[PDB]
């Protein structure tokens, strides 16, 4: 009940936080200032960078444990992957472009859009086919982000 | 009754209620069969 | 918008405007006749019978202000079963008493002696109910069969 | 939204931000092409649904800020399942006839708003839908005037 | 022993509640009309050939139990008070029997009927709810494949069984490719392109408005006769920087694909539910075991997950409280055995 | 210099983030502030140091 309270007033605060923050990570847990089960993971055979692992663990284990038997708070020593796009001043300029363009370009060529469906909710008497319409789809591979037309 | 009364899983109150309800009825019928029944049986029987 | 010749372009001209359903996905038909009702669902730990009882309690004040024709009907319901379950079980209880009474008389000629048993279990059953509540338990289907049985 | 979109646009966001809830057996997810997801969490028998609900829905608050704006402004709920109805008060009309939509609205605008609050009614179902200002556009007209839905 | 070993087990008895129901599940792609037709026949089977039983029906199109969609459709029944139903045929059991048969014969879809299990939604014994999880990064396709292979083997060699998927039919979908290039060339903004393809075919929640007091919604979509067939995609034109309309087909492109109308995920992982009942000869435990050893043969990345077992211990506890109590008043190590027989 | 959370993207099933920052060799020393130029109304770049 304590947690419920201390975090339902935060809800009254959220609407007044930098949008960057609001979309970022906001949490409210039960402190314990002390770990215990520290399942460290490494690799022997098919070697994989100390980042290649971090990701894996945080994408098959951490998502779980962070929910298993009242686990107050799970710590991920590292970080899960992410589509990283390291910009380059010169290039951007050598083409007359600013990060803003890179961002806007991404938030345009990388996003899923909702489209109705053949045989709309209220059809016309006699409609025999009802198929859902697929629109844009979030990219997947790195190559795809490379082919982002700026 | 009481032993099996140790319900579990989803069959909890299932076997529980039945068992206890009867066991309760038991002690009750017992006390009655030690207070009411006796007294009544004594007070007037023949 | 307003075209060159000051010709106003009202939405009324580019789209058919009408007050209609918010979602045309499900249509309910009560006996081939067009209709729509309220499919109530309980909450993890509800009092069911108590709820439904109130459902009709709340939906009771609406009847006085319904429009011409708008009438109510009760499809798929439970209540009748809960009530019938009680009435039946309780009935068996009575029958059980009247029966043990005879089986008592046919053994204890004394019409006076054949009264203790008949007055024994009553006090016992009531006690059970009193004890059940003392444990939060209520008049459940099981808690009842236990009575009839324990009888 | 289609089965794909919602599955990893409204669903996955929640699921991931869904962890660290005292007591919990599992978490099933259904992403209907109807553009409607419905995650369910079953807690150990005995767990006080009240506090349980509070939890499972205060982490969602940590997810909300990361859901399609269309969704955020749409319907988001967190109740106590019961996978079974009971009191199904069906309503019809005899005298002053009214379409099987004219009724739906009425019920959902004098009754449903109530019952959905009356004696711990876990969840009320409205077989139909309340009215709404519907504006059915027409391609030609819009074009015959050089205009888009926007 | 024999009369106790061969005596079948069951949780709680399923009985007539004067109220049963039947669900309809048209094929893949079925329309609100197609399904409504099936519902009608169903509704009247009870309305005409069951008057002595049925007191009322409540058919609902588009509201299935598996989920939502023009494919499904439920129908609540309501039989006349038990009294008016004498014959053992007028009881849910019989009624629902001939009922299920009738539909199975005069239908082109899937219609059934079932007595409301007075027990609980869960816990029915002699049955199982298998779950096929996608442990590895396998795709929906690969997962679907495994499911087929699993249900296959199971059926391949049923002491039998009875397995089937949860409901993921997987119907065709209409994919629309918006060439960003041509769009950014013809002078049309992607935003406008989508918002139009959306608001048009899927409508959109604009703003709110007050209606006779209460505040309701305001939607903007489009007449159906302009969003029924894929050919209609053309009818919609978008504005352009050069203040001129543009054929949607100028930056458009289309092609039908195959997607599942329902994506299931068990514990944050893509999964698929497999509802199967224990063999007709064997039982739950036996079945499940001889079920797990099957799923344990699917390709890498494909995993799985899901009286009373307490009796053996409960009565055991009774095998103590008894002998002990049978001494607190019958101390002698003799009496404690007498009644024991 | 501090990157930013743009949008999300699906990676081998799971949905992950999408960040936009910059190579380090262009954000290690204060002198690098110049390397970055901003656009202008008059469709022309501008030295950040302007």
């Amino acid at each position: 009940i304590a947690q419920v309270q201390v975090q339902n007033k935060l809800q009254l605060a959220m609407p007044l936080l930098p949008q960057e923050v609001q979309q970022q990570g906001v949490s409210v847990e039960k402190s314990s200032s002390s770990f215990l089960m520290v399942v460290g993971v490494i690799n022997t055979d098919g070697t994989m960078t100390q980042e290649d692992i971090s990701d894996y663990v945080a994408a098959n284990m951490k998502d779980a444990i962070s929910r298993t038997s009242g686990v107050g708070d799970v710590q991920l020593f590292g970080s899960q992957y992410a589509m990283r796009i390291w910009m380059n001043p010169n290039e951007l300029n050598k083409f007359q472009l600013t990060p803003v363009d890179v961002i806007t370009a991404i938030k345009a060529q990388n996003a899923q859009v909702a489209a109705g469906q053949l045989g709309g909710t209220p059809p016309v008497k006699g409609q025999q086919l009802n198929a859902s319409i697929i629109a844009q789809t979030r990219l997947t591979s790195t190559e795809e982000f490379g082919k982002i037309l700026l | 009754f009481v032993p099996m009364a140790f319900f579990g899983g989803s069959t909890g109150a299932i076997y529980r209620q039945f068992s206890i309800t009867i066991v309760s009825a038991m002690a009750l019928s017992v006390l009655v069969a030690l207070i009411l029944t006796p007294a009544l049986c004594a007070t007037m029987l023949k | 918008k307003v075209n060159q010749d000051g010709s106003r372009v009202l939405l009324r001209d580019v789209a058919k405007i009408e007050l209609g359903g918010e979602n045309y996905d499900i249509i309910a038909e009560f006996n081939g006749q067009p209709a729509s009702g309220l499919g109530i669902k309980l909450a993890t730990g509800a009092n069911a019978l108590d709820t439904a009882a109130a459902i009709r309690a709340e939906l009771a004040k609406m009847e006085p202000f319904f429009p011409s024709g708008l009438k109510i009907v009760y499809p798929y319901d439970t209540t009748p079963f809960v009530k019938i379950s009680i009435h039946e079980v309780v009935k068996t209880l009575v029958e059980a008493i009247i029966l043990v009474f005879l089986v008592m008389y046919l053994f204890l000629q004394n019409f006076r002696a054949t009264l203790i048993p008949t007055i024994a279990v009553p006090v016992v059953l009531l006690g059970t109910f009193a004890v059940l509540a003392a444990f939060g338990f209520s008049i459940n289907t099981l808690t009842m069969f236990g009575m009839v049985l324990a009888i | 939204a289609d089965a794909k979109t919602v599955q990893d646009t409204v669903t996955q966001v929640i699921e991931q931000n869904m962890n660290g809830i005292d007591n919990l057996m599992y978490m099933s997810s259904n992403s209907d092409s109807t553009g409607t997801v419905q995650i369910t969490l079953t807690f150990e028998s005995g767990t006080d649904a009240d506090i349980a609900q509070v939890q499972v829905q205060n982490k969602l608050q940590l997810a909300m800020p990361l859901l399609p704006q269309e969704v955020q402004q749409q319907g988001v709920s967190v109740e106590k399942s019961s996978s079974s109805f009971l009191m199904v008060v069906g309503v019809i009309n005899t005298d002053g006839t009214m379409t099987q939509e004219d009724i739906s609205d009425y019920v959902a605008a004098n009754m449903k708003d109530a019952i959905s609050r009356t004696s711990g009614v876990g969840d009320v179902q409205l077989f139909g839908s309340q009215y709404a200002m519907r504006i059915w556009m027409n391609p030609n007209e819009l074009n015959k005037f050089q205009l888009t839905p926007v | 022993a024999y009369l106790f070993v061969r005596l079948p087990s069951s949780f709680l008895p399923d009985e007539d509640q004067g109220v049963f129901m039947t669900m309809v599940q048209l094929p893949a792609g079925a329309t609100q009309e197609r399904t409504q037709k099936v519902l009608n026949e169903v509704t009247h089977y009870y309305l005409t050939k069951e008057k002595n039983n049925v007191e009322s029906v409540f058919a609902v199109n588009g509201f299935g139990f598996a989920g939502r969609g023009q494919n499904t459709g439920i129908a609540f029944v309501s039989l006349k008070d038990w009294a008016d139903r004498p014959g053992e045929e007028n009881k849910v059991e019989a009624i629902t029997m001939r009922a299920t048969r009738a539909f199975s014969q005069i239908k082109d879809a899937m219609v059934f009927a079932f007595n409301l299990p007075a027990i609980v939604e869960l816990g029915t014994a002699t049955g199982f709810d298998f779950e096929l999880i996608d442990q590895a990064g396998l795709g929906h396709e690969k997962l679907t494949q495994a499911r087929n292979q699993l249900l296959a083997e199971a059926a391949k060699h049923p002491m039998l069984t009875s397995v089937r998927p949860n409901g993921l039919e997987d119907t065709p979908q209409f994919k629309i490719d918006i060439d960003q290039e041509k769009a950014q060339a013809l002078g049309v903004s992607i935003n406008d392109i989508n918002t139009t393809l959306g608001a048009a075919w899927g409508g959109s929640y604009v703003n709110d408005f007050i209606d006779r007091g209460r505040v309701k919604k305001v939607y903007v979509m489009s007449e159906a006769k302009y969003r029924m067939l894929p050919d209609d995609i053309g009818d919609w034109y978008v504005r352009a920087a050069d203040g001129q309309m543009v054929p949607f087909s100028a930056f458009s492109s289309s092609r039908w694909e195959y997607g599942s109308p329902r994506l299931e995920r068990y514990n944050g992982l893509p999964s698929m539910e497999i509802l199967g009942q224990a063999a007709p000869g064997k039982s739950t435990g036996e079945a499940m075991e001889l079920m797990e050893q099957l799923a344990s043969k699917l390709p890498t990345g494909v995993g799985y997950d899901w009286s009373g077992n307490q009796a053996p211990s409960l009565y055991a506890i009774s095998l103590i409280v008894v002998f002990l109590c049978l001494a607190a008043l019958y101390e002698s190590w003799s009496i404690p055995f007498s009644v024991m027989l």
